[PDB]
């Protein structure tokens, strides 16, 4: 009954939905492809077939084509529907204006065909989920494009996105910076809520926690991995108090242009130390709040939260959920908006998290996802943007940008836009 | 997909160029006789970025070698991997240029030009995304000074808008290899600075102390030089050929490296460089090829980065690593030379990890440095060229090939405003 | 009882033909000869003869004797009658002159007595079907010639036409508007129904939709052989809302020179990728109004539909028929005629398609053939008329064409009549 | 069914289709002493079209041997498949032409002219559907410049509905091989213009650049021109004898190839063309074909197409290919070069496609293209002529022998009004 339709963008989208479909198949008893041995609740993300052949309902775009072409050869490239991938000539370079002006035009017309064959095919459209990269290329400008395609074709329907934010110290690219500002400025008006995630906070979990000194992309992922399934257990599975993806929207977001929450996941414990632990529900609820377990590196205390969604999974008790959530509102150090006393959503699931074999997290019996919405992420925001200003001072790689469609102002439009964005914060963050 | 065609010029690119086609052959298991032989299937999958297939497995190589001499290329085509070549790509005049870049551009190679096109044309039409053009030349000869300069000018007025990269051995300090240098240097980054996009600055000199020093070698051969430019040359474009974590197109690499238009001269490097003895005496981990990548003796350029300032840099791994430590290794690095980093570029480090190591080798690293130090090597070559061009040391065989004392001095403000905009960019904000 | 008397004429019509009758045999069990081994519906396209010999109620005419020569030494050597193969001394070289005016003249007095030998041997005849190029030479004069010869030896018979009109870019001779406009003069006022299709427009098909980069003109024969089956299915086998080839005429013709009807048939799906579509009703139906599916390279939303004959076939339910159709009626996209509320006829049949072996189409359960009118073919004749008009206002080819038995003033008549039906077509899509 | 009878003329044509009877015969299983050993049953049922029968399977081929000397047909009875001809149709004299048009028109052809045409009818009358004629000949000498257009005019007199074509070989630009060429060209085509319906123009000089530069061929002799010429003229006749996807009639040609009466001067090709050594580097399918055809250094014509426009063109392919590539490369072809083709022609190419492809050969294709800058051979003629004319050069040797003064004026006339319609037709609309 219930559906959501999957959009990757971009190589950490494309390597991000690896992980997320090699869960979803595992949470199912699927077997790499569409078939199911010799179980029913898949309908919400895989269509089915006469067949016994389940299809995945998500679409694979991107401009480069080496990232797409490792799925038709590896273990699940009987599992999509070859439709579905879709590959360009040439991939953005790091530019926001080749994704959003020159190459994406080119195949958003394509995409956007195979959405349409998707939505109609449901019997009830529900939102989007939408998996791309902050830094750049298809995931700024290709999103952004796509974004906005969608607002006008699907209008008030849910639009989730799942993003890489660049973080604070590491970076891979020269040019996030003019990425990063001109994919939010062109994204603000037209997302629901972006979840937000750093590399290098989960860098930091993999190996302070996890106890792996060698953390590659695919562990990333598959932490990745176990959020998304947390945030869409709900209509996956049975629960005691369920969450629907339209409610997040209401939840979280106090302001329209206020919708970008950080993410957490408590029980990332190592198999081995996970035998000394006791793992019970207040202890769990508390690691939430901790800065050594955010996904992304922003520390909430320095700011004040506005909205928080706790998504238990496994064997919880409500009683004892009510109970932690209470201790937590009385601690001083943990500080809520003034205006907004009713701070918590909760959501309950009887579905335990499944381990991937292979994965490095513990086979846990219990698991709380917290999605909060906070006032520290304006130092983020006003870190990024610092950044920018330097490189635009001096119009240190411009010339690429205004030479492939875009132009001179929108950067100072793009700019100004998150000044008043980060004004906003701030006035939010304050009362009387 | 994203088809790249070679170029070839002079002796110096022919014979760069040959062995360059004897390492990516190498990797992607292509016999010299073309026939295909690899074992892992990933190398046969985007073989078409170098090769043009044809019947019976063969695959020819999408390469045009051009001298204005033909017995350079016997010898190519007489030595190993040489009947690999198309016999028609051997495009080729009759009488050489006098190591006169005079000659190489207005009268010699002028007239085969035209020649050449017609084969580059052919060449690019039969791609199915021509991602650019690499040139192999030197700027110190008058064949690929000239002549490689004139075929950079005709292809940008043709291809304006596809990617053009030139692997260009730059004149040493130290010692010279022809007495006019100065005005085939001059008079080629005339050119070069408008009309191609990334131009990689190498030196034999810089090259011969990483034999002596790093590698240990007592007998190197041109043959050894090459395959150090060769395996830089083969670095950049991995990504296109094979799979990783992280991706790096060579557009994708001009646009993190090159800042403003014509500050687009790197000086590339390679990781791990140990001789024979020392093997056993390492670890070949990412922390310590990270350590040699930026450390001044491993670099294949003559200026020493310490002299100015990095602008931007690129780090191409390949080998199956951490991602963790790979960004660890670089912010370490970018924290201790906060001084060797211009401060206005907040991150001046790009970075790219291919899956596929070179063979025998379970990991390496391509270093490419867009440094302001670079202005020592122009503003020591407009030194030489001044000296010379003050009394009118040799331009008697310049103006006779149909030159003129006005493109001489046009070519030296050129060069003078290039040094002065490298220094300009070093100096912070405000 | 029912009957179709199947002119071909020509080297498309003669190949086209040769998969049209490759494909009813194999729909009828019959064995590449007239014999069926040790079934029952052929009698619409095959007489009996007491020796078990089924032999095809065709007639095979060209003037050109190499295709039909072919034929003679094929696998199908055996089938057809031999007085039905009627080949000449000299083809018509791409000249509508020589096809109508002096070559045809020798032939056609012996295709019409053939004609006249089934005619009386049918229990009751229902119409004719005509195959035959619209690029010239004996598909251009010949026909026009014989459609004469037709409406007056039998007058209102109904009278079908397949027609390969020309590509908009893609062709293969040059006097082809030449050809097009004169023999559409001389076949307005005689012919019934004439359903086109474009080779360009299949060999999109053939390569986006079936995975094919080297389609040859089998494979264009074999799609369009499945089209015609599906037209003639009614007659040959048992459903549930038949449809007769009269029933086209009143539901398709609004207008006596209105009857230009394009063609499509939605499940050209390849083998492999149909492992991962479900191939449902709705799906199907709505492929057949999408422009990358049409037959003929006209965009059908650059003009309004004026009528639409849905032909299912295979596991249909006429619930879901009905559905799907009220759904395509509400989109606003798909736009029909004001002056015609009734715009669909229905057909269903029981009978799947079946699939020739060696062929590209997948083993489809259900099928549909939509034949739709379209003013959008109004700006094919008007690109067409340009490219005569600049031929003739040069006299171009005229020599050709007036020292073979024709006249230059059959020049301008042709014309102005081609202009008269443009404007026809602006009329017909305007209101009040 | 549809007959070709094929007629010789001097030492040119008589070379020329000796050749062609041997590639012929080769594709149809034709031994020398005329019994048929083919495999294919294909090759036999239209055999007909060029060969009659006779007891005991031998097959004569209906051909027609003239000269006004036997030494050059005792050389063509004495070599290989010279013995396969019917002696009857050996006709000639004892004094040649002394390589002047007006002997061989007016006073020894003239005599001659009517033994020819009893074997002519004698042939024509056995065709159970008469196609053609088709002709061979050089516009340069004398026997087949006079003598082979008083055959065509007489004819196209007795025949008036048939197709004539002829295959003529032109005189060259660079280096003339006989004196009196001009005279002998303008007045062979003063009646080619009138009297035949498609004239296929070679010249030699365009066939030693195609064995130079295609074929890589050093000992060219005429045995490989001749060759070169028979293949284009078993291409243009494979419908007739073969079937195909798509068939293409002389007569289908002349209608898609000739807009105007008069513009039937076609420049023919082929491909695929590639020496020994360079087989090994091409992929041999239909993109790389059709890239060679338009290729103006793969013509048989000196004149180059660049320097006017296509008004019309045709490309009889061969061998089993996807008609989608064929019908997009032609489309491909007529995009890119759109100022190479007349605009108020909508579609400038007619296609073909047989299934069956020459002997050794697993594709082919032959290019015929009338195009407006043949009117630079007429030219070019017609300055030689109008230069010797101008002080009566040579006169004297053609007046003598009946022509006049008044016939050299008119032919001029006429050739210049035809270079004059050539390039009105060169431009577009209004
Ligand atoms: N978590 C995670 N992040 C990734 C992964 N791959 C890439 N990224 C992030 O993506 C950011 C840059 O955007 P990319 O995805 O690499 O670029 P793109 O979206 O493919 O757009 P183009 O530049 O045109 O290729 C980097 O800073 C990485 O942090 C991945 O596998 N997992
Ligand atoms: N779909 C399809 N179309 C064909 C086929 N063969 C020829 N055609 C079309 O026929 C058109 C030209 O008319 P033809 O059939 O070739 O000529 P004709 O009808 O034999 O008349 P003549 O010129 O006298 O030979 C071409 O433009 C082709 O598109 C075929 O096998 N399949
Ligand atoms: N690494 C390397 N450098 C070369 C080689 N041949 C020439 N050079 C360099 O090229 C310069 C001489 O110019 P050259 O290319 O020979 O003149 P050209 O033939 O006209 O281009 C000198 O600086 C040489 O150091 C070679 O095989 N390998
Ligand atoms: N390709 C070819 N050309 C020839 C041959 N013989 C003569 N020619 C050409 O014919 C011209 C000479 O005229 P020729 O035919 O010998 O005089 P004719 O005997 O009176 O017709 C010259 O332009 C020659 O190039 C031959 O065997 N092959
Ligand atoms: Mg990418
Ligand atoms: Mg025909």
């Amino acid at each position: 009954m219930r559906e959501c339709i999957s959009v990757h963008i971009g190589q950490a989208g494309v390597q991000m939905g690896n992980a997320c479909w090699e869960l979803y198949c595992l949470e199912h008893g699927i077997q790499q492809d569409g078939i199911i041995p010799d179980d029913s609740s898949f309908g919400t993300f895989f269509s089915e077939t006469g067949s016994g052949k389940h299809v995945p309902r998500a679409v694979f775009v991107d401009l480069e084509q080496t990232v797409i072409g490792e799925i038709r050869t590896g273990h699940y490239r009987s599992l999509f529907h070859p439709e579905q991938l879709i590959t360009g000539k040439e991939d953005a370079a790091n530019n926001y204006a080749r994704g959003h002006y020159t190459i994406g035009k080119e195949i958003v017309d394509s995409v956007l065909d195979r959405v349409r064959k998707m939505a109609d095919q449901c019997s009830g459209l529900q939102g989007f989920l939408i998996f791309h990269s902050f830094g750049g290329g298809t995931g700024s400008g290709f999103t952004s494009l796509l974004m906005e395609r969608l607002s006008v074709d699907y209008g008030k329907k849910s639009k989730l996105e799942f993003s890489v934010y660049p973080a604070p110290q590491i970076s891979t690219a020269v040019v996030e910076p003019y990425n990063s500002i001109l994919t939010t400025h062109t994204t603000l008006e037209h997302s629901d809520c972006a979840f937000m995630v750093d590399n290098e906070a989960i860098y930091d979990i993999c190996n302070r926690n996890l106890d792996i000194e060698r953390p590659t992309y695919t562990n990333l992922n598959r932490l990745i991995g176990q959020i998304v399934s947390s945030i869409t257990a709900s209509l996956r599975f049975d629960g005691a108090l369920n969450v629907d993806l339209t409610e997040f929207q209401t939840n979280l977001v106090p302001y329209p242009r206020i919708h970008f929450p950080l993410v957490t996941y408590s029980p990332i414990i190592s198999a081995e130390k996970a035998y000394h632990e006791q793992l019970s529900v207040p202890e769990i609820t508390n690691a939430c709040f901790e800065y050594s377990n955010q996904m992304v590196k922003c520390d909430p205390r320095r700011g004040k939260y506005m909205a928080c969604c706790l998504l238990y999974r496994g064997d919880v008790v409500p009683k004892d959920v009510n109970a932690a959530i209470a201790t937590i509102k009385t601690r001083k150090s943990i500080q809520f908006v003034d205006w907004c006393p009713t701070g918590f959503k909760v959501g309950i699931n009887y579905q335990p998290p499944t381990a991937v074999p292979g994965g490095d997290l513990a086979k846990v019996q219990r698991a709380v996802c917290m999605l909060s919405n906070t006032t520290a992420i304006a130092e983020a925001w006003a870190r990024l943007d610092h950044k920018f200003d330097l490189m635009y001072s001096k119009r240190a790689f411009v010339h690429w940008y205004v030479g492939e469609g875009m132009e001179e102002g929108e950067f100072s439009e793009a700019r100004e836009d998150m000044a008043a964005l980060e004004k906003d914060y701030e006035e939010v963050g304050t009362e009387s | 997909m994203r088809e790249i065609v070679h170029l070839q010029a002079g002796q110096c690119g022919n014979q760069i160029g040959a062995k360059f086609w004897e390492v990516i052959s190498d990797e992607h298991g292509i016999d010299p006789t073309g026939a295909y032989h690899g074992d892992s299937d990933l190398q046969l999958e985007r073989i078409n970025v170098y090769y043009n297939e044809a019947t019976g497995g063969k695959y020819v190589p999408r390469a045009v070698l051009v001298d204005l001499e033909p017995g350079t290329m016997d010898s190519v085509r007489s030595g190993p991997f040489g009947q690999i070549f198309r016999p028609d790509n051997f495009v080729f005049g009759q009488s050489g240029a006098g190591n006169n870049w005079a000659k190489g551009h207005y009268t010699e190679g002028a007239e085969l030009v035209d020649s050449v096109l017609d084969v580059v044309r052919k060449e690019a039409e039969s791609c199915d995304c021509l991602q650019g053009f690499q040139l192999t030349h030197s700027l110190g000869g008058g064949t690929g000074s000239g002549m490689g300069t004139l075929l950079i000018s005709k292809i940008r007025e043709e291809y304006p808008d596809r990617i053009m990269n030139t692997f260009s051995v730059v004149p040493s300090p130290k010692v010279s290899d022809t007495v006019v240098e100065p005005y085939n240097a001059t008079l080629s980054v005339h050119q070069l600075v408008e009309n191609t996009d990334e131009t990689y600055c190498i030196d034999n000199e810089a090259l011969y102390d990483i034999c002596f020093r790093t590698l240990k070698l007592t007998t190197p051969t041109y043959g050894d030089l090459n395959h150090l430019v060769s395996a830089t040359m083969s670095g950049v474009t991995t990504c296109l050929r094979f799979p990783g974590q992280l991706n790096a197109d060579l557009r994708k690499l001009a646009v993190n490296m090159v800042p403003f238009p014509r500050l687009h001269f790197f000086m590339p490097g390679f990781a791990p460089l140990t001789s024979r003895g020392s093997q056993q005496y390492r670890a070949l981990t990412v922390p310590e090829l990270t350590q040699q990548m930026f450390d001044a003796k491993n670099m294949m350029a003559a200026c020493d980065p310490r002299h100015g300032r990095y602008l931007t840099v690129a780090a191409i791994f390949r080998g199956r690593m951490s991602m963790k430590e790979v960004d660890e290794q670089m912010l370490n690095v970018q924290n201790k030379n906060s001084s060797y980093f211009v401060e206005w570029i907040p991150n001046n480090v790009k970075t790219a990890v291919c899956d596929i190591p070179p063979r025998g080798l379970k990991m390496s690293a391509t270093f490419i440095g867009n440094s302001t130090a670079i202005q020592e090597l122009f503003k020591r070559i407009s030194e030489q060229f001044t000296a010379m061009f003050r009394r009118k040391a040799f331009l008697h065989w310049y103006t006779g090939e149909g030159m003129d004392e006005m493109e001489f001095t046009e070519a030296e403000s050129n060069m003078n405003d290039l040094v002065s905009e490298y220094q300009q960019y070093q100096d912070a904000t405000a």
